[PDB]
């Protein structure tokens, strides 16, 4: 049995192992980095441009860029790049021996799916491949075949609602916040505290601080008043340097922005309120089973209290008699993943890939025919 | 001795003036923009509501909602004030006591809305009387022909009304929710899925001049999907381009298809036809020969001639078929308003201010259709 | 004009607008 | 109060202070304070140890400057006290600071606790019985006289861009970026450097700022400037010797534009202006193109303007209308507009009352702003 590799690029994470696995093998940042200084002369060992870790640490005097920006691939040349390290540097596998089953996030433009075929086929030449919806794969991690997934992650957010394994289309919502733009967010308050970041070497400690501290606050104006009145909320970061840093409110004000865009001067619906209308969206009879089995996943879900006020929101926003129930499982950041390496480790999967053959004969638009 | 003030209460465009008048003086979109941008310097524009003219030319500034979405009221203040505002300086300077109104509700509409309707024009506007009417009458009106069959698609709804020789058929009308701002809506998601993005309120304005400018209906569905086609290119306010291609075609599609967009209801075709059919057998042949379109989504270039091949394979082998129309769709429900208005017999279908003082919401039930 | 003809720094023998081509 | 408010520029590099009835800042004067070079302890030295505006001026060699203010943000607040009290000198407006109210001017996105202390500093040191604080990007339209545009302020610390609309601001739409007119003139002394002239001295970053303002342009082709001979501009010393220039008058202002030759990691002037009119919504962007307002003391380079359009048109979308209005008075436009918002009676509505700090505290000075 030839495993099939199992690849999601993720906005901000790439992440990559063999099916059947279960964790994913490598996990590291999707950047690119390249040297800032240009007249110099260059010192003795030097690549032209860095990917992944090799990049973070390096992070000081590279300039880095993300291949993908709110879920679309916009620099081919450095998603090659990843997926070559991906796949000869980290896996250390040949891509042309195993199929691979990429990811991509609803209701993106068909040109970047196309161009992810041709990148595949031509480029790395694999014997076969697949492109699946995130959230269909982290419902399949969570052993649901009905529910609604809300997967947030670092470039988009989008909701799914699921009926017996029958994926609505029409009932589908994405929403361009999600990660990037808390970090962001994050910088803004930051400067207006005192802590100027401004080079994207600094968007990096600046994501780190939210990964580290940021936490969703159940009650949004309590938190805020507590903060004003008292110093409990404050906790303290140490940079690579050695500086310490206090935030205080700051805490609970980048996460807000997942429930409140306004904020982020967005005049879209807030992440409870999207998975409101998409479960509103779907028929009568079963809006009942989706409130019972909304499933948290993507990277950026992980804050801590985020279920809770989830569950808080969704529950005043639904009739009182629909019972409420937001899963939230501690490994919900691999989610993505985890359900991919199962969809690869089936045997009834092994008639959903795309040959080469069928590749030759139909060309790139077959992905739009087979894959969704 | 005042003439009443007609008001084509559209989803997407409200036509008010005056009856007798040739054509609506005051047209302007039914929606209410607010500034989402924080003021900072002295003599900015004032107000925090715009609405008309105002918030198109700050378009961008500005907000948007809809009031009314397929033919009901949703933010039952934000319709307050744009019937004030029609009331206002701007356009139609009156006063509200003085003139009866004629206020237009789509066919099979809540009862509560009409009610509601009722108590805002005669609470807060003290008008004399007021008469709620059909757009299928009106419309047949202003054509001058008590025949027909009326198929009105507006921003909001599309319904098919049959009337013969001045008797309406209650049971024989057909409505959907399935009409422009759905296509238009639809156009926003095929524009995501080509690869521009208009998730902004004031870019849904952008969306629905796409929508009008660079938009066709195929004569034959599956034949123009198969072809590849030519990717024309649109420009943005702006100053950036967009090439549509198959969004160009796709998204009028939803009028004729509407599980495209999940829903399961009838097409604007089978609207038409079902809508005729489900009349008396005699009259339908002279209905066949009476259609008469409204409405300005029924303005796609191609609409006509798809409509007629769908008719034509959904009607009666041998069956004289013409599609009339007038050559100003949008202004042709007040236009008949107003023919209405000025007739003396108009006097007699008001409802009084006593009459609704006394009775209620049951005289508005009493005298409306 | 000679309102500012006493500061230091005021740029003079320069166009005030930079400004494309129009067209019709 | 109905006495006559008193306007303060706050520049990182040259403050500007005047009435608010004056046509032009009467008075402005470099921000910086300029200590004795040595450790005096003699008697016959540059006594009183610090020197302000002219008198540093007077005796520029024998001193050791030191800036308070560092990208639009006060550093050394005993410096900026001693700088704001030495604006309600004899020298300089001869009054008492506890007669009239204040406008401040600060830089956008700037921190909180700066506004903070500043207010605290004009209301507890000095008695003052109001204050205000605005930012200097919507003054320049107030200057200009017009309701809408993008004003471009690129002071000697700090360059932003800020799009209004009909006095509407987009707070989410300002762009700001570090590389200003300081940071320029490292550059020419790095550049000066590899012509073969030290300016190591902390007074010597003076003249070499002399040197940027005197002689520094933009050009359109700097590839076919370098590749031409250079004419090696001659230029005076203070002391008396020339220096000739050389290539690097064209080099160091290019920093601004493609701050990335020196590694900066930064987005540079027209990336940051054409940024900021993007990223506001669609329908203004093509006013926002037509009415680019620039202000500042560095938008005074010699072909900045031919550069800028250039770089804005080959950015912006194809066959738009750019105008880049680029009054003469650039330079002093802040103050300007400050002066005719003070002018307004409206303004007595804006300023916190002394009792109103007092018993709000520090959050009024950051409500009421906006
Ligand atoms: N423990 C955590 N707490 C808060 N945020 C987190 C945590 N772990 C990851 N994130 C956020 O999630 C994002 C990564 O999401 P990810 O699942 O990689 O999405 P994608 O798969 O689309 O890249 C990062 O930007 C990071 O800020
Ligand atoms: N030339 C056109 N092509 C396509 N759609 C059009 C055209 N002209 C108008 N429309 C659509 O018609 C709608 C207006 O319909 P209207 O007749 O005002 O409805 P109502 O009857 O509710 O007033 C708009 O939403 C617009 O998108
Ligand atoms: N003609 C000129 N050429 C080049 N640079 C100039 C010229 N005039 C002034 N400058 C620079 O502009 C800076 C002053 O900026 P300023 O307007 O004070 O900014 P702020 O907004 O902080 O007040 C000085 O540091 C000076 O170097
Ligand atoms: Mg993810
Ligand atoms: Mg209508
Ligand atoms: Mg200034």
């Amino acid at each position: 049995d030839i495993a099939a590799l199992v690849v999601d690029n993720g906005s901000g994470m790439c992440k990559a192992g063999f099916a059947g696995d279960d964790a994913p093998r490598a996990v590291f940042p999707s950047i690119v980095g390249r040297p800032r200084h240009q007249g110099v002369m260059v010192g003795m060992g030097q690549k032209d441009s860095y990917v992944g870790d090799e990049a973070q640490s390096k992070r000081g005097i590279l300039t880095l860029k993300y291949p993908i920006e709110h879920g679309i691939v916009t620099n081919w040349d450095d998603m090659e790049k990843i997926w070559h390290h991906t796949f000869y540097n980290e896996l250390r596998v040949a891509p042309e021996e195993h199929p691979v089953l990429l990811t991509e996030a609803p209701l993106n433009p068909k040109a970047n799916r196309e161009k992810m075929t041709q990148i595949m086929f031509e480029t790395f030449n694999t014997p076969a491949m697949y492109v699946a919806i995130q959230a269909v794969l982290s419902l399949y991690a969570s052993g649901r075949t009905t529910g609604i997934v809300m997967d947030s992650g670092d470039g988009v957010t989008h909701t799914v609602p699921i009926y017996e394994g029958y994926a609505l289309p029409h009932a589908i919502l994405r929403l361009d916040l999600a990660g990037r733009d808390l970090t962001d967010y994050l910088m803004k308050i930051l400067t207006e505290r005192g802590y100027s970041f401004t080079t994207t070497a600094e968007r990096e400690i600046v994501r780190d601080i939210k990964e580290k501290l940021c936490y969703v606050a159940l009650d949004f104006e309590q938190e805020m008043a507590t903060a004003a009145s008292s110093s409990s909320l404050e906790k303290s970061y140490e940079l690579p340097d050695g500086q310490v840093i206090t935030i205080g409110n700051e805490r609970f004000r980048c996460p807000e922005a997942l429930f409140q865009p306004s904020f982020l001067g967005m005049e879209s619906c807030g992440i409870h309120e999207t998975t409101f209308n998409s479960i509103m969206k779907c028929d009568v009879d079963i809006r009942k089973d989706l409130y019972a089995n909304t499933v948290l996943s993507g990277g950026t879900t992980m804050y801590p209290g985020i279920a809770d006020r989830m569950q808080k929101e969704i529950t005043a926003l639904a009739p009182s008699t629909m019972k409420i129930k937001i899963i939230a499982p501690p490994e919900r950041k691999y989610s993505v993943w985890i359900g991919g390496s199962i969809l690869a480790s089936l045997s009834t999967f092994q008639q959903m890939w795309i040959s080469k053959q069928e590749y030759d004969e139909s060309g790139p638009s077959i992905v739009h025919r087979k894959c969704f | 001795a005042n003439q009443p003030v007609v008001i084509d209460n559209g989803s997407g465009v409200i036509k008010a003036g005056f009856a007798g008048d040739q054509i609506p003086k005051y047209c302007f979109p039914n929606y209410v923009g607010r500034p989402k941008h924080v003021r900072v310097m002295a003599g900015a524009l004032e107000g925090d509501i715009f609405i008309g003219p105002k918030a198109e030319e700050h378009r961008g500034l500005l907000s948007i909602r809809y009031p009314m979405e397929h033919g009901i009221v949703k933010d039952w203040n934000d319709m307050e004030r744009i019937w004030q505002y029609v009331y206002s300086k701007d356009q139609l300077q009156t006063f509200s006591e003085e003139h009866p109104v004629l206020l237009t509700e789509a066919p099979l509409n809540p009862r509560k809305n009409r009610e509601r309707a009722a108590e805002v024009f005669f609470e807060t506007f003290n008008v004399p009387a007021l008469f709620i009417s059909m757009q299928a009458v009106l419309s047949l009106y202003a054509t001058g022909r008590t025949t027909g069959v009326v198929l009105d698609s507006g921003d909001g709804v599309t319904h098919a009304v049959p009337i013969y020789e001045g008797f309406a058929m209650p049971h024989s009308i057909m409505r959907i929710d399935i009409a422009g701002r759905d296509v238009s809506r639809f156009l926003r998601l095929y524009l995501r899925k080509e690869g521009y993005d208009f998730h902004s309120s004031s870019e849904f304005e952008i969306v629905k001049a796409i929508k009008e400018r660079a938009c066709y209906l195929s004569i034959n569905p599956q034949k123009d999907e198969t072809l590849e086609t030519e990717k024309a290119q649109y420009y943005l306010p702006d100053g950036s381009t967009i090439e549509i291609g198959p969004s160009r075609f796709r998204a009028p599609e939803l009028l004729f298809r509407p599980d495209l967009i999940g829903e399961e209801s009838e097409g604007i075709h089978e609207v038409l036809v079902f809508a005729i059919q489900k009349s008396d057998m005699d009259l339908r042949r002279t209905l066949f020969s009476n259609i008469v379109l409204s409405g300005g989504s029924t303005l796609f270039k191609g609409f006509g001639d798809r409509l007629l091949s769908e008719v034509k394979k959904l009607a009666p082998k041998d069956v004289k078929i013409r599609i009339s129309a007038p050559q100003e769709r949008l202004y042709s429900t007040w236009i008949g308003g107003s023919i209405l208005a000025s007739l003396d017999t108009f006097k007699k279908m008001w409802v009084s201010k006593k009459e609704y003082e006394e009775d209620g919401a049951r005289s508005i039930h009493r005298k409306t259709f | 004009d000679p309102k500012y003809a006493d500061l230091p720094g005021i740029a003079r023998n320069e166009p005030d607008v930079y400004e494309t081509s129009d067209l019709p």
